[PDB]
């Protein structure tokens, strides 16, 4: 097998509509209902609605009434969902979800999800800043890399290009004014730095950027 | 709506042991309920449908038990790959709902956070802005407040917090706070500093450093 082919990510400003897919594979189409879920970051999950491709009976979640349009096409075995005058609120992962044979309303395959992201931000390159530890700050030391204001997500924070992996923290972005910031910490041994180099390594494939910031001691 | 209140929404267990998440659902429902899981950074998994019946390739240490208005899943003997999140939903009429989750998290000894406090970089300075960053890593169990004060008093705005789910490999959590300010704002100031309170100390990690030294 059973696959479901989701389309992908949408960026789109607040007001405007997106209609995602979902291509079928693996199974008869027409045999099962497709269900729609909502996910926000971090958060649970709620029911828009479904469709039975068969006879093209839908079923919706009266709070998602006049937003979401559920309609399906059997000869491309494809069920789509219309999301429409978005805002932020609407800015989630979507999941369109079989149900079960027989207990239909059961969810028993769900998709990879598609994420959606109303915002009426413009894509942003982000600044990125190395932290050192202040001049005053034993057998390990911290070090860590601000990337800040970028947008759309997502970015891709590396440590000596890979070679540092196992004391790396990179945070979830937040949000904030529109744009996202986030933060990722190093830890290695006092005996390595600053006696060696360690270098930030930040990708943002949207702005078609890539930073590398060596982190250095402070000159105080 | 019909609503299905489940609990707890947190729960910590160790490898071996056996637990209960249980739902409510406000009204009969009769045994038309599934559970789901959901591990990090993936789509939900069918547990469990018609309130007992196990799904495709669900272990038999999986059970789930009730009809009415109450159920429970219990799990027998806990793996390490059950750790994750746990949702109950009933699918007896439209519309369908869910509980609220259930996150069950792995046991480990505590451990208390690694602080480390970072005044603005000169780089962001010169650009204006001026974020001081406080990591708080590796620590065990996962609650945990942060407090940002400037000059001995508490300061609330402009302070974003990010965190990590349970790692794992060594089953800790860590936490990035950010203070941000204007570069003016900033050097009004002194003294900063990043105080957590963890169940590993009775007082507060204190991290700080001074502006003007």
């Amino acid at each position: 097998q059973v696959k479901l082919l989701e389309s992908g990510p949408e960026l789109v400003k607040p007001g405007a509509s997106v209609k995602m897919s979902c291509k079928a594979s693996g199974y008869t189409f027409t045999s099962y209902v497709m269900h729609w879920v909502k996910q926000k970051p971090g958060q649970g999950l709620e029911w828009i609605g479904y469709i039975n491709p068969y006879n093209d009976g839908t079923k919706y979640n009266e709070k998602f009434k006049g937003k979401a349009t559920l309609t399906s096409d059997k000869s491309s075995s494809t069920a789509y969902m219309e999301l429409s005058s978005l805002t932020s609120e609407d800015s989630a992962v979507y999941y369109c979800v079989r149900g079960g044979y027989r207990p239909y309303y059961a969810m028993d395959y769900w998709g990879q999800g598609t994420s959606v992201t109303v915002s009426s931000a413009k894509t942003t390159p982000p600044s990125v800043y190395p932290l050192a530890p202040g001049s005053a700050a034993n057998s390990m030391v911290t070090l860590g890399c601000l990337v800040k204001g970028y947008f759309p997500e997502p970015v891709t924070v590396t440590w000596n290009s890979g070679s540092l992996s196992s004391g790396v923290h990179t945070f979830p972005a937040v949000l904030q004014s529109d744009l996202y910031t986030l933060s990722s910490s190093v830890t290695v041994p006092s005996s390595t730095w600053p006696s060696e180099t360690v270098t930030c390594n930040v990708a943002h494939p949207a702005s078609s950027t890539k930073v590398d910031k060596k982190i250095v001691p402070r000159d105080c | 709506e019909l609503q299905m209140t489940q609990s707890p929404a947190s729960l910590s267990a160790s490898v071996g042991e056996t637990v209960t998440i249980t739902c409510r659902a406000s009204e009969n429902i009769y045994s038309y309920l599934a559970w789901y899981q959901q591990k990090q950074g993936k789509s939900p998994q069918l547990l469990v449908y018609n309130a007992k019946t196990l799904a495709e390739g669900v272990p038999s240490r999986f059970s789930g038990s009730g009809s009415g208005t109450q159920f429970s899943l219990k799990i027998n003997s806990l793996q390490p790959e059950d750790f994750g999140s746990y949702y109950c939903q009933h699918h007896y009429g439209t519309p369908l709902t869910f509980g609220a989750g259930t996150k069950l998290e792995l046991k480990r000894a505590d451990a208390a956070p690694t602080v480390s406090i970072f005044p603005p970089s000169s780089e962001q300075l010169t650009s204006g802005g001026a974020s001081v960053v406080c990591f708080l890593n590796n620590f065990y169990p996962k609650d945990i407040n942060v407090k940002w004060k400037i000059d001995g008093s508490e300061r609330q705005n402009g302070v974003l917090n990010s965190w990590t789910d349970q790692d794992s490999k060594d089953s800790t959590y860590s936490m990035s706070s950010t203070l941000t300010l204007t570069k003016d704002e900033y050097e009004r100031h002194n003294s900063y500093t990043c105080e957590a309170t963890h169940k590993t100390s009775t007082s507060p990690i204190v991290k700080s450093f001074n502006r003007n030294e």
